[PDB]
């Protein structure tokens, strides 16, 4: 089943560029929060649960671009097409190995993400983000994000999106494509996407807007233009 | 039951390669595509399945405006496509490669795809291949691999370039009376290779390329009876 | 000659972790600022408040990761094997290492000792460590060649596994090491000269291969 | 010279391709390996010039043992390898390839280099493509110019596997010339192809292979009368 190959390629190089960027990431604070501070094992198993929670959707980019780039090389989607499939590949079957694989991070981000680095709040006794449930913004706002967080909460439709709609710069290449000139500018074209998509929250709730339309504000036009 | 390409112009960034070679498929029907190098075989295909856009160009399948249609478009309207360059699966398996082609038609059944492949890896003689890698085969083998997942798709017209590319003689036969058997069942196929004496051997006829110019046309009988073959292609 | 898709796909690799994760947290600051608080130098510090360490150690990182996915697009494409099939050897590809590494060790110069005085005043408002990274550049442009000698048969991630690992299991104890003592002339265990060393011989036994 | 292999084996994970296969390539004799579809010719290829680690085996060239050499060790000494996969420079254009092979024949001089590139661009009819690079081309051309720096590097011995692919007709007349001016100039030829037509035009002797048994090995005449290469490759 090409759904169950090309669901196995991106699952395992999103695992692979998952450990790159959450391992490396780790390395990041450990050096200069070592240098600073004046016994490894919970200082990384405090940077690992609030990193593989952050960067996973900015390794999709990484992994359904990259993975697929290899798969695209040996012209095989092309046979796909030909055989006769469509852009159902991207819907129906990258998201079939990236709505489990997102859903891990929709699940961490209440289950042991946020009290997981709570460890780390209790360490902080001994040693030298507006993350909480739907009743904290309730009195939040009442006593600024009107449900803001609804994007940080409900944020795998957008994630999805956001490379729903840059998967189309790479399964409709122009084959003279060497791919390390071009993927590259394809993952920064939808690099402020998910950005420049968070940045702008406040230009519409400047006026006053219902959240559930107000925090999803260029993520519903997104695959709205972006059907091909 | 009827195709016609037409107008058919692509200029490679500057460089024109194919100047109106306007071709013709019908339904029952076996037609090549011989010519030398860089004679806009390739890029005809392109042209035509949808893998290059154009300059001008009329695909019409006896209504159709898919003639600005896409890729995947055209492949459902019933185009069906073989590359010239090597074009498996790797990671996969032959079984996993002729099933996963036959899970894209949604209309059979679940049973009836089992007995296509096991069919097929009968003509093919790829059931002691049924268990080999798809990356682990070896040229000509992965060609009668691709052929074979050319055909699961089964569509009504099907394109052929270099099918013939390093395969042995025996099976040379086995795929041509294959083909003789989907010619005899009602399907169109454009074929095209450098094998000469099996490829004008099968095909109803034929069309002569050179350098974008289809500088020929007929049946293979007049294509060896053409003098200017030998010319410019034959030798 | 190689040393164009090399710096192709290093400069490429470099792009996307500049962008990764600083990009955000400079659009954090200057995204919301055009109605907030308007200043050159708030928005203009982010670059060496964020990224001196980063970029300090994210070259050796997008060094042997690009040199990977060239090399092993290399051999996947098996054209190193018509190379290598001319009466080549693996060291005219670790010269070719050596360029793109002393193109990578001077940018690293760059972004500590020049910059020092930048990084020092808008950061603060081992020298041991300091000279470790031409090594450090030179361990791994050694190191992915021999092991990415992975052919169209099972190429996978069962060598980048290693290159990344590797990168790991010397640069954490490398920090591990640069931790103990302190700054300047501060004596630490003087082995941070020595594991660098060490591992050389890690990135000789599995390249010359007699 | 002599280019001798002894008893050559291997088992791909159980599936054993190569069982006892010995040949021999004599001092400019132009040699054929013509077998059926996946029997293991490019693997004796891969064991002889050492891409993989054979099972056991000699390839002893009898002024030499290179039994375990690696790949360029014996290929620095003269035995060349051309590849059945697509292995040209993806982004280097023809002139650079063929002066990237000839950059590293340390015996001329660059203006002479230059002259035998300029030799083998007007020898092998692809001199317009001067400009043009490794990926901007298709498989005739990429068969031309891989045949083209491969011959210009000029080993003592080459081993060329399936150099027909995917070629029209005269130039397989073009490459013949080539081949046999370079058995007249001291180069022993080993070759496996499935054209068979225009591939036993030019053979002295043809070992043939059969799943790892050398079912025939004599004059290209008997290869083709005999009974049993008629059943097992011919049909």
């Amino acid at each position: 089943v090409l759904d169950r190959y090309i669901g196995k390629t991106i699952f395992t190089t999103i695992m692979m560029t998952l450990f790159m960027l959450v391992s490396l990431s780790g390395i990041i604070k450990f050096v200069d929060q070592l240098k600073k501070a004046g016994g490894a094992g919970m200082y990384t198993l405090l940077s690992v649960p609030k990193d593989v929670q952050i960067f996973f959707p900015m390794a999709a980019l990484l992994g359904a671009l990259l993975g697929l780039g290899m798969l695209a090389q040996r012209s095989e989607l092309v046979v796909m097409q030909a055989s006769g499939f469509t852009r159902m590949q991207v819907a129906l079957s990258v998201m079939k190995t990236a709505i489990p694989l997102v859903l891990l991070t929709m699940a961490i981000g209440e289950w042991v993400a946020p009290q997981g680095e709570q460890m780390a709040r209790n360490y902080r006794a001994q040693a030298m983000p507006d993350a909480l449930s739907i009743s904290g913004l309730h009195n939040y706002v009442k006593y600024r994000y009107q449900l803001n967080m609804w994007s940080k909460i409900f944020q795998p439709l957008s994630v999805a999106v956001m490379m729903l709609m840059a998967l189309s710069f790479i399964f409709g290449p122009l084959r003279s494509v060497p791919m390390g000139v071009r993927v590259v500018t394809g993952i920064s074209f939808g690099f402020v996407f998910y950005v420049l998509d968070q940045i702008f929250g406040p230009l519409t709730l400047v006026y006053g807007i219902p959240p559930i339309i107000g925090a999803l504000l260029p993520s519903a036009s997104f695959f709205l233009i972006s059907l091909w | 039951a009827t195709l016609t390409a037409k107008n058919l112009a692509k200029a490679y960034k500057g460089r024109r390669v194919v100047e109106d070679v306007s071709l013709t498929v019908n339904s029952g029907e076996i037609v090549g595509l011989l010519g030398p190098n860089g004679a806009g075989k390739t890029t005809t295909f392109y042209m035509v399945v949808g893998i290059v856009p154009r300059d001008a160009g009329n695909i019409i399948i006896d209504d159709d405006d898919i003639s600005l249609l896409p890729l995947h478009a055209r492949a459902r309207r019933g185009i069906g496509y073989l590359p010239q360059e090597a074009s498996i699966f790797r990671r996969l398996s032959v079984y996993d490669n002729l099933m996963a082609v036959l899970q894209i038609r949604d209309d059979l059944s679940a049973e009836q795809r089992e007995d296509r492949a096991n069919e097929l890896m009968e003509e093919f003689h790829i059931e002691h291949l049924r268990d080999s890698m798809g990356q682990s085969l070896s040229g000509g083998e992965r060609r009668r691999v691709e052929i074979a997942r050319a055909l699961a798709a089964n569509p009504k017209f099907i394109l052929l370039d270099e099918p013939f590319a390093g395969v042995d003689p025996i099976s040379v036969i086995d795929i041509k009376r294959i083909i003789e058997h989907l010619r005899d069942s009602g399907l169109g196929v454009l074929i095209t290779d450098h094998n000469v004496r099996e490829t004008l051997a099968v095909c109803e006829r034929a069309y002569i390329v050179s350098q974008g110019h289809l500088i020929a046309h007929g049946t293979p009988t007049e294509i060896l009876q053409d003098e200017h073959v030998k010319r410019v292609y034959l030798g | 000659y190689l040393v164009r898709e090399t710096l192709k796909s290093q400069l490429a690799i470099l792009f996307i972790l500049l962008l990764i994760f600083f990009c955000q947290k400079l659009v954090r600051i200057l995204g919301a600022a055009v109605d907030g608080d308007i200043p050159a130098n708030l928005v203009l510090s982010l670059l060496g408040l964020g990224v001196p360490e980063m970029a300090q150690l994210i070259l050796p990182l997008s060094l042997f990761l690009g040199l990977l996915m060239t090399l092993g697009k290399l051999y996947t494409e098996s054209e190193i094997t018509v190379m290598h099939a001319c009466g080549l050897s693996k060291a005219v590809l670790v010269k070719a290492a050596m360029i793109l590494a002393v193109f990578t060790a001077i940018v690293a110069a760059v972004n500590v000792m020049w910059a020092g005085p930048w990084s020092s005043r808008h950061q603060d408002e081992e020298l041991n460590w300091r000279i470790t990274l031409v090594f450090t550049v030179f361990m791994m442009a050694l190191m992915v060649v021999p092991l990415s000698v992975v052919n169209p048969r099972q190429g996978r991630v069962l060598s980048m596994l290693p290159a990344m690992l590797l990168y790991l299991l010397f640069f954490l104890i490398q920090t591990s090491l640069k931790s103990n003592g302190g700054k300047g002339k501060l004596d630490p265990t003087l082995w941070m000269w020595t594991v660098n060393l060490i591992y050389l011989a890690l990135a000789i036994v599995l390249n010359l291969w007699d």
